[PDB]
C-alpha cells in the first residue's frame, strides 16, 4: 500500500508542477510597493496577572476577550479601556478563547480537554467534553454550533444546545494547533504539528485538500478575506501563502535574519498586509503581495502569543506573555 | 514534504533527507526492538559537534552526517527496526518527542537482524 | 579658596550618573517585573530620583548664589530663598540615608528569610513604605518652618542650614541633635543589615558580598564626618567646636556620597557593565 | 489513507496565473477602504 | 457612568486575586509511569510551614509533549521523579531529564530530582553502563545510588550555569520527609531568584 501512496503522491506533485506556470512574485513586479508602515500603540490594557495565552475580537469591532494563565477571562471595552467582564475559570491552563458573533456567548478551554461555554446574557452555560487531548482552538459558527480542534489529532463540530459531537474530522497525524473559518462559514482549514494544513468541509465532514510545503510544526493559521487563500505560520521562522483553487503554495514570507517561529498570523481588511507575531518579542507586517517586510511592531517585553485584526480593520490587538495587551493603529 | 528515506540492512545504515534544509536540525538514530517500545540509540548535532550514544552502544557505533549530500550515516559493528528522526524545530539543541509512538518527522526505518 | 567650579562639577557628575542609573533601571525593571515584585528596583528608582532632583535643585540654587557675588541682601527681602534652600538641603540629605537604610532592611529580609519575603509582603507595602519615607523626610525638613525658628545662612555665605554659629535657645540644639541622630541611626541600621546579609551569604554570592561591602564603606566614610560635626556642634555651644573649613570639607564629602550612590548601587554590576 | 490521496488527486486545478491575478484584483479593489 | 464603576469593581477584585495568587507556589510533577510519582490533570494542594504548594500532574494527553509543556513556563519548579531501581529504563529517564533541562522555554526552571524506590535498588545491588567500572564514590554522606546521582548531575551542570539548579534527593517508598525537602528547595530557589534580581542578572 505504501508504493501506491507514493505513486499518488508523485502524481499529485507532477500535477501541481504542471499547473504552476508563473509565480506570484513575477506578477507582483510592476505594482507600487506599500510604503513604510509605522503603526503606533493607541491603547494598552492592563489587569492580567500572568501571561496572556489567546484573545479574540468581537464582531462589533469594539469589545474583545482575553484569557490569561491566572485562570482569568477578561472582556475589555477597547475604546475606553474600561473592563466589562471578568470570568474565573475552573482550570488555570487555558490555551484558547472565542467570542460569539452575536456577542452573547464566550468559549474557552485548555489542558482539561473541556470546551467551556459561558453565557453573557456570567454563569457557565455548557461544558463540551468529548476530546482526549488538550483543546487548542475553538471558533464559533453560531450560537448553537461550534468548531473545536484538539491535541488528539482531531477536530470536531459540536451542537451546543445538546452537548454532543455532531461531527468529527480525522486525518491529521499530529496535534492540531490552530484553525480558521472561511467567511462563507461552510469550509475551514486546520494546521497541525505535522507541517501540513488541511481543508475541511463542515457539512460533508471530509477533508478536501491537504497543503504541505512547510518544514516544522504550524502554530497559527488565518484565512484570506476573499476566501480563496490562507496564510500559515510555523516554527521554521517562515510564513506561507497557499491558494485554494491552485492547491499550491504561492509565496513565502521570511528573511535571513529571523531564527524564531511564528505564534500568530492575521491579514488586513483588504488582505494587502499580513501581520505575523513572532517569538522574538515583536511582530512583523509583510506586504502580502510583494513579500517584502513593510514594517515592524515593537514594544512587548515577551513573546507575542496572540494577534488579531478588528473586523473593520481599524486596529490590531496583540497579546504577549508580558501580561499586557496592546492595540495598534 | 518532509521525507526521510532509510536504507541498509557490520552495517552502514543510511538516511536521505528531502523537503527541508538538512544542515539546520539536530538528528537522532532510533531503534525499536521486536516486542518492545521505541528506544533512542544515537544523536548528532547540526555541525558534527558533541555526539551522544546510549550506554550499550558507546564506542561500538559511529554516526556521521554529510550536509553537502544531505544524508545521515550510522556505521555499526541487536536485531531491531531502525529509524532516522529529526528535531521538531531548527536552531535548537534539544529533541523532545523523538521517541514517540507517532512522530510526524520520522522515517520508515529498516530491519536489521543479527 | 571657594568657587562655583566645585558646585558645577558636582552637579554635572551627579546628574549624569543619576540619568544613566534611571535609564538602566527602567530597562531592568521592564525585564524583571514579569517574574516577581521588584521591590529593590522600586527602592533604587526612588533613591536615584531623589538624588537627581536634590542635586539639580541645590546646585542650581548654589550657582545662583555664586553668580550674584554673594550679595545676599538685595535678592531675598523676606529670606524666602534661604528657607527654600535649607528645606531642599535637609530633604536631599535626609532622604538618601533613610532610603539606603530601608533598602538594606528589605534586602536583609529577602536574603535571610526569602519565603516570607516573597509570600507575605507584596509590592503595595513597598510602595507605601517608599512614599512614607519620602513624606517623613519632607516633614522633618518642614519642621523648622512649621515651628517658630527659621533657617540661617552659614558662615561660608553659600548655603542655608540650621542655626549653628550662635548659642541660641533649646530649639536650635534640638533641631541639630535631631538631624544628627536621624543620620546616625540610619547609618547604623544600614550597617547592621548589610553586615547580617553579608554574613548569611558568606556561610552570585561574591558579587553581593562585594557590593554590600562597597555600600557599607562608601556610606560610612562619606557620611560620618558631617553627622559627627553636627553632633559636636549641637551638644556643645559652638564656643569650642570646629571651623568653617571642616564643615565645608564635610558638605563636600557628603555631596560625594550623593554622587557615588547610583554608581555603587546599580552601575557597577557585571551585567550592567557588559 | 490511500483513498484520501485518490480523492484529493481527482480535482480540477486552476493555473497559478489566474489565482495571482484574482488576488491582485481583490487587493487593488479593496485597498481604498483599508485603514491600514 | 456605570461602566467606570464596574471597571473599578473589577479592578478591586483583580487586586484581591493578585494578592491571593502571589502567595501560592505552583509545581509541576513529572516522571515515568514506573516511577512512583503518586506516592510522593491531578492537582494536589498541601501546606508546609504556612506556605501553600499546588502540584499539578498531567497525565490526560498523549505522549507528544513538546507543545503543552510550554504552558508550564512560569512554574516554580519541576519535581522530577526517577525510578532508580530499573536499570533498563534509566537511559530513557536521562534523556527526558536532558530534554527538560535544555529546553528553551524551561531553561529557567529548577528541577527537584527525586530518586524513588531506593530500597529496591539496595536489594537489587546485594546479589548497561560500562562507565560504572571505572568509578569511585565521592567523599559524601552515607555506590550505585551516588553513581546515578552523578549521572544526572553531569547533564545538570553540562549546560545552563547560573540560570537554574538541580537538587537531587534519595527517597524511599515510605519516606515522609518529601514535603520538607520540597519546601527547602523552593526556599533556595526563591533566594536564588532574589539574588539574580539584586545583581540585575
Ligand atoms: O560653596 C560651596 O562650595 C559649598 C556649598 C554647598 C551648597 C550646595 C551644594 C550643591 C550640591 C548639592 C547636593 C545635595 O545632595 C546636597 C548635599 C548635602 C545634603 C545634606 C547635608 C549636606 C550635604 C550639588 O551636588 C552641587 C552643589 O555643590
Amino acid at each position: 500500500l505504501r508504493q501506491e501512496a507514493e505513486q499518488l503522491k508523485n502524481q499529485i506533485r507532477d500535477a501541481r508542477k504542471a499547473c504552476a506556470d508563473a509565480t506570484l512574485s513575477q506578477i507582483t513586479n510592476n505594482i507600487d510597493p506599500v510604503g513604510r508602515i509605522q503603526m503606533r500603540t493607541r491603547r494598552t490594557l492592563r489587569g492580567h496577572l500572568a501571561k496572556i495565552y489567546a484573545m479574540h475580537w468581537g464582531t462589533d469591532s469594539r469589545l474583545l476577550v482575553s484569557a490569561s494563565q491566572d485562570g482569568k477571562l477578561i472582556i475589555w471595552d477597547s475604546y475606553t479601556t474600561n473592563k466589562v467582564h471578568a470570568i474565573p475559570l475552573r482550570s488555570s491552563w487555558v490555551m484558547t478563547c472565542a467570542y460569539a458573533p452575536s456577542g452573547n456567548y464566550v468559549a474557552c478551554g485548555g489542558l482539561d480537554n473541556i470546551c467551556s461555554i459561558y453565557n453573557l446574557k456570567v454563569r457557565v452555560s455548557r461544558e463540551l467534553a468529548g476530546h482526549t487531548g488538550y483543546l487548542s482552538c475553538c471558533r464559533f459558527l453560531d450560537d448553537n454550533q461550534i468548531v473545536t480542534s484538539s491535541g488528539d489529532t482531531t477536530c470536531a463540530l459540536w451542537d451546543i444546545e445538546t452537548g454532543q459531537q455532531t461531527t468529527t474530522f480525522t486525518g491529521h497525524t499530529g496535534d492540531v494547533m490552530s484553525l480558521s473559518l472561511a467567511p462563507d462559514t461552510r469550509l475551514f482549514v486546520s494546521g497541525a504539528c505535522d507541517a501540513s494544513a488541511k481543508l475541511w468541509d463542515v457539512r460533508e465532514g471530509m477533508c478536501r485538500q491537504t497543503f504541505t510545503g512547510h518544514e516544522s510544526d504550524i502554530n497559527a493559521i488565518c484565512f484570506f478575506p476573499n476566501g480563496n487563500a490562507f496564510a500559515t505560520g510555523s516554527d521554521d521562522a517562515t510564513c506561507r501563502l497557499f491558494d485554494l483553487r491552485a492547491d499550491q503554495e504561492l509565496m513565502t514570507y521570511s528573511h535571513d535574519n529571523i531564527i524564531c517561529g511564528i505564534t500568530s498570523v492575521s491579514f488586513s481588511k483588504s488582505g494587502r498586509l499580513l501581520l505575523a507575531g513572532y517569538d522574538d518579542f515583536n511582530c512583523n507586517v509583510w506586504d502580502a503581495l510583494k513579500a517584502d517586510r513593510a514594517g515592524v511592531l515593537a514594544g512587548h517585553d515577551n513573546r507575542v502569543s496572540c494577534l488579531g485584526v478588528t473586523d473593520d480593520g481599524m486596529a490590531v490587538a496583540t497579546g504577549s506573555w508580558d501580561s499586557f495587551l496592546k492595540i495598534w493603529n | 514534504q518532509v521525507q526521510l528515506q532509510e536504507s541498509g540492512g557490520s552495517l552502514r545504515l543510511s538516511c536521505a533527507a528531502s523537503g527541508f534544509t538538512f544542515s539546520n536540525y539536530k538528528m537522532n538514530w532510533v531503534r525499536q526492538a521486536p516486542g518492545k517500545g521505541l528506544e533512542w540509540v544515537s544523536d548528532i548535532s547540526q555541525s558534527g559537534a558533541s555526539i551522544s550514544y546510549t550506554g550499550s552502544v558507546k564506542g561500538r557505533f559511529t554516526i556521521s552526517r554529510d550536509n553537502a549530500k544531505n544524508t545521515l550515516y550510522l556505521q555499526m559493528n541487536d536485531t531491531a527496526v531502525y529509524y532516522c528522526a529529526r528535531c521538531p524545530a531548527p536552531f535548537t539543541p534539544f529533541c523532545f518527542d523523538v521517541t514517540s509512538t507517532t512522530y510526524a518527522y520520522r522515517g520508515q526505518g529498516t530491519q536489521v537482524t543479527v | 579658596r571657594l568657587s562655583v567650579f566645585f558646585s558645577v562639577i558636582f552637579m554635572t557628575v551627579g546628574i549624569l550618573s543619576n540619568s544613566l542609573a534611571i535609564a538602566i533601571l527602567m530597562k531592568a525593571y521592564q525585564r524583571f517585573r514579569q517574574k516577581s515584585k521588584a521591590s529593590f528596583l522600586l527602592l533604587a528608582s526612588g533613591l536615584v530620583i531623589t538624588d537627581f532632583f536634590g542635586h539639580l535643585i541645590n546646585g542650581a540654587i548654589a550657582v545662583f548664589v555664586y553668580a550674584s557675588d554673594k550679595e545676599w541682601i538685595r535678592f531675598d527681602q523676606s529670606n524666602v530663598l534661604c528657607s527654600i534652600f535649607g528645606i531642599c538641603m535637609v530633604f536631599s540629605g535626609l532622604c538618601p540615608l533613610l532610603l539606603g537604610s530601608v533598602m538594606a532592611i528589605e534586602r536583609c529580609i529577602g536574603v535571610t528569610k526569602p519565603i516570607f519575603h516573597s509570600t507575605k509582603i507584596t509590592s503595595k507595602h513597598v510602595k507605601m513604605m517608599l512614599s512614607g519615607v519620602c513624606l517623613f523626610a519632607v516633614f522633618i525638613a518642614l519642621l523648622p518652618i512649621l515651628g517658630h525658628r527659621d533657617y540661617k545662612i552659614q558662615a561660608s555665605r553659600t548655603w542655608c542650614f540650621y542655626n549653628t554659629e550662635d548659642i541660641k535657645d533649646w530649639e536650635d540644639r534640638f533641631y541639630l541633635l535631631l538631624f544628627s541622630f536621624l543620620g546616625l541611626l540610619a547609618l547604623g541600621v544600614s550597617l547592621l543589615c548589610n553586615a547580617i546579609t553579608g554574613i548569611t551569604l558568606l556561610r552570585h554570592h561574591l558579587e553581593m558580598v562585594i557590593q554590600l561591602l562597597a555600600i557599607m564603606c562608601v556610606s560610612c566614610i562619606c557620611w560620618s564626618p558631617f553627622l559627627v560635626t553636627m553632633a559636636n556642634i549641637g551638644i556643645n555651644g559652638n564656643h569650642s567646636l570646629e571651623t568653617c573649613e571642616t564643615t565645608l570639607f564635610a558638605l563636600r564629602m557628603a555631596t560625594w556620597n550623593q554622587i557615588l550612590d547610583p554608581w555603587v548601587y546599580i552601575l557597577l554590576r557585571k551585567a550592567v557593565l557588559k | 489513507l490511500v483513498e484520501q490521496l485518490k480523492m484529493e488527486a481527482n480535482i480540477d486545478r486552476i493555473k497559478v496565473s489566474k489565482a495571482a491575478a484574482d488576488l491582485m484584483a481583490y487587493c487593488e479593489a479593496h485597498a481604498k477602504e483599508d485603514p491600514l | 457612568k456605570a461602566a467606570v464603576e464596574r471597571s473599578k469593581m473589577i479592578e478591586k477584585q483583580l487586586q484581591k486575586d493578585k494578592q491571593v495568587y502571589r502567595a501560592t507556589h505552583r509545581l509541576l510533577l513529572l516522571g515515568a509511569d514506573n516511577s512512583g510519582k503518586s506516592t510522593i490533570i491531578f492537582e494536589t494542594k498541601f501546606q508546609v510551614d504556612k506556605v501553600n504548594f499546588h502540584m499539578f500532574d498531567v497525565g490526560g494527553q498523549r505522549d507528544e509533549r513538546r507543545k503543552w509543556i510550554q504552558c508550564f513556563n512560569d512554574v516554580t519548579a519541576i519535581i522530577f521523579v526517577v525510578d532508580s531501581s530499573d536499570y533498563n529504563r534509566l537511559q530513557e529517564a536521562l534523556n527526558d531529564f536532558k530534554s527538560i533541562w535544555n529546553n528553551r522555554w524551561l531553561r529557567t526552571i529548577s528541577v527537584i530530582l527525586f530518586l524513588n524506590k531506593q530500597d529496591l535498588l539496595a536489594e537489587k545491588v546485594l546479589a548497561y553502563f560500562p562507565e560504572f567500572a571505572r568509578y569511585t564514590t565521592p567523599e559524601d554522606a552515607t555506590r550505585a545510588k551516588y553513581f546515578i546521582r552523578d549521572e544526572f548531575l553531569r547533564i545538570s551542570t553540562a549546560s545552563g550555569d547560573g540560570r537554574h539548579y538541580c537538587y537531587p534527593h534519595f527517597t524511599c517508598a515510605v519516606d515522609t520527609e518529601n514535603a520538607r525537602r520540597i519546601f527547602n528547595d523552593c526556599k533556595d530557589i526563591i533566594l536564588q531568584m532574589n539574588l539574580r534580581e539584586y545583581n540585575l542578572v
